[PDB]
């Protein structure tokens, strides 16, 4: 019939597939995060942190361009110090956890990279619309 | 033994008084699922 | 592996009458997408099974009410509400859940 | 499990007064009321009065008043808290007033009256 | 004050069959239970709100009706079953009708 | 004068009023929303139940298309196996409450029909920016 429990996977369900069938479900691990006297406080002290480490990672994400889009290009280009992977095989050939490993130095550059591209981007959006 | 007579006295009567326990509450183990938190 | 009996395993109705048949699973069958993943199928002796109701408690696009789905986790029944002269023919449970897909043993309706 | 244990069987003189324990055991005592029902032959069942023995507070039938009494005996203990018993002294006897009595005890079922007695006791039959 | 009737006093029959038991109220609107005691026994409970079962009874025991008709209908006899049925509303007890083997 | 209490009301104001007016003012029931030894736990496990339910229902709404927008068409359609109602009566017929009665089954079945809306519609809009 139509509608099976093949393809239609589960939390980390595309965990060793290929970046670009990782790509296709996104929102199965987006949607998995934030929901699902002394022990009491065990219950606190693990739904405070739960909160607190998604609105993080939604406030990094805020401050680019990327309210809630959750799939957004850039402006700023690929400088191949980073990676100097081609293009066509880290789509088809690697797989997300290998790309983790293979980046991890190079993160702190890119967000604070992004940053300064979007808030340049953003006054010059005002720049444009102040003189019209 | 408290060191005629045989007068003996409780082994942790020494440097430790001790409660009870209730014996409404059970020592038998019962499954505990442990589980992660969200994220 | 997973078995799905039916109950019963054949059943002389009226028409008119409401029937039902009965399929159980080994588990419940409700995943986080938001659908229960329990069809049921018709089947006339020398011709290939179709579809009737999937995702239960919801018609399809081209079957009446006389077929109602309803149920809970691991107990599902397909009610037959009015009874034709078409009506007649093998009804199969079968789980889209999980891999592999198992079916029913089949459930027999004859004419009296 | 829920079990109420009765008293045993009585011989008793036109004149006198029974008394007839119940004793609960299985769930908290405290929470939950206990009635009493007497079973005569030749007219059915007959109910007789309820006593929710949180404070002990009682009520009876019309035509049993003054001579019924119930009381009851809590579990002051923390060791073991469920346990209790109930009474009944039911006084001024009758030939006519031979008869089984039975304690009962509502069930813990929520969509449930008072009324509606699950457990029961064993039964007491009373001759006079 | 409510009282209870009971309709077939004597309802004998054979094993395997269905038996209904029908008692009339005097008030409408209200529950409605059903106690079975067999010969020499402690009784039992079937039915709360006219409707419901207690813990531990076969689904053939079935009971219906409201406003000032209850039914309790009995499909499948066994050779337990033949005992007498007790109706009771908020105190008051019918005087029960008895199952008698054929 | 300008300014009077009539017509603008409080919290829960149109709670019995028809949806075409209900949803003339849909901010008041918005923005009450969020902010308005062991009695202080008792205030804790108030006040992050109230701010876990307040962003569970800002993820849901974060995943479809409608980040903040508060009013937001969508792209699948209507299937009448839902409701069977005419159009010209639901703005303006029942109300609110009568509608959450008559929708409530089929719920989870239109929450994950728009997660799958949204990445169809995410990806395919990266697609076209990908080849210009
Ligand atoms: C003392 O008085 C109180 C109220 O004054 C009575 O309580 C009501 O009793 C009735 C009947 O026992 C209850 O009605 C039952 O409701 C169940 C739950 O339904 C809920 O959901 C529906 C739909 O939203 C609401 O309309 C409803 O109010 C409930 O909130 C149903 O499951 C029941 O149906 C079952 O039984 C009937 C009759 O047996 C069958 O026909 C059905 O097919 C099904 O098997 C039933 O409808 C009612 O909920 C009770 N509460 C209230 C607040 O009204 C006491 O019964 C009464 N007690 C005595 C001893 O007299
Ligand atoms: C507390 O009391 C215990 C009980 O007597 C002492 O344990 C014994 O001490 C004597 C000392 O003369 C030893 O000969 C024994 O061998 C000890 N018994 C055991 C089982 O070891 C203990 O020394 C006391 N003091 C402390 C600090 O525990
Ligand atoms: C990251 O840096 C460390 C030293 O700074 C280096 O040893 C490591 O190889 C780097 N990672 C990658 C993937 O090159
Ligand atoms: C929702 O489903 C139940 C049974 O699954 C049904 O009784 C009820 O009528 C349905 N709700 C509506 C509004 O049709």
């Amino acid at each position: 019939a139509v509608g099976i429990g093949a393809v239609f996977l589960g939390f980390l369900g595309a965990a060793g597939s290929t970046m670009g069938a990782a790509s296709m479900t996104l929102t199965v691990q987006a949607r998995n995060l934030l929901s699902g006297t002394v022990w009491g406080i065990k219950q606190l002290q693990a739904r405070v942190l739960a909160v607190e480490r998604y609105l993080r990672d939604q406030q990094l994400l805020g401050i680019w361009g990327c309210s809630g889009k959750l799939i957004c290009c850039t402006n700023v280009p690929w400088n191949s110090s980073w990676s100097n992977r081609n293009l066509s095989e880290i789509w088809d050939n690697m797989t997300w956890l290998q790309w983790d490993k293979e980046i991890s130095n190079y993160t702190q550059i890119i967000y604070g990279l992004l940053e300064e591209s979007q808030n340049q981007q953003e006054k010059n959006e005002q720049d444009l619309l102040a003189l019209d | 033994q408290i060191n005629s007579n045989k007068e003996y006295r409780l082994i942790n009567c020494n440097t430790s008084a001790c409660t009870q326990a209730c014996p409404k509450v059970s020592f038998e183990p019962i499954p505990i699922h442990y589980c992660a938190p969200a994220g | 592996d997973i078995v799905m009996t039916q109950t019963p395993l054949s059943l002389s109705v009226t028409p008119g009458e409401p029937a039902s048949i009965s399929c159980r699973s080994s588990q419940s069958l409700l995943h986080s997408n938001g659908h229960t993943y329990v069809h049921w199928y018709l089947q006339k002796a020398g011709q290939s099974p179709q579809l009737l109701i999937y995702e239960v408690s919801n018609r399809a696009s081209g079957v009446p009410d006389r077929f109602s789905g309803s149920g809970s986790g691991t107990d599902f029944t397909l009610k037959i509400s009015r009874v034709e002269a078409e009506d007649v023919g093998v009804y199969y449970c079968e789980q889209t859940l999980q891999i592999p897909f198992t079916f029913g043993g089949g459930t027999k309706v004859e004419i009296k | 499990q829920v079990q109420l244990v009765q008293s045993g069987a009585v011989i008793k003189t036109p004149g006198s007064s029974v008394k007839i324990s119940c004793r609960a055991s299985g769930y908290n005592f405290r929470d939950y009321s206990i009635h009493w029902v007497r079973l005569i032959p030749d007219k059915g069942f007959e109910w007789i009065g309820w006593i929710k023995p949180l404070w002990g507070a009682v009520s009876y039938a019309r035509q049993l008043q003054g001579r019924v009494s119930m009381t009851r005996q809590l579990s002051q203990d923390p060791d073991d808290p469920d346990w209790g018993v109930a009474y009944m002294e039911f006084s001024g006897l009758t030939p006519a007033d031979t008869a089984e009595y039975f304690c009962v005890r509502r069930g813990s079922c929520d969509y449930c009256g008072d009324f509606p007695w699950q457990y029961w006791g064993q039964g007491t039959v009373v001759v006079v | 004050e409510i009282v209870l009737t009971q309709s077939p006093g004597i309802l004998s029959l054979s094993p395997g069959e269905t038996a209904t038991l029908f008692c009339k109220a005097s008030q409408g609107g209200n529950a409605m239970t059903w106690y079975q005691k067999r010969r020499g026994q402690v009784p039992r409970l079937l039915i709360y709100d006219t409707s419901r079962r207690a813990s531990g009874v076969p689904d053939r025991f079935v009971g219906s009706g409201s406003g000032t008709d209850f039914f309790l209908t009995i499909n499948k006899l066994d050779r337990e079953d033949f005992a007498v049925y007790y109706c009771q509303q908020f105190e008051f007890f019918g005087l029960g009708s008895e199952l008698e083997v054929h």
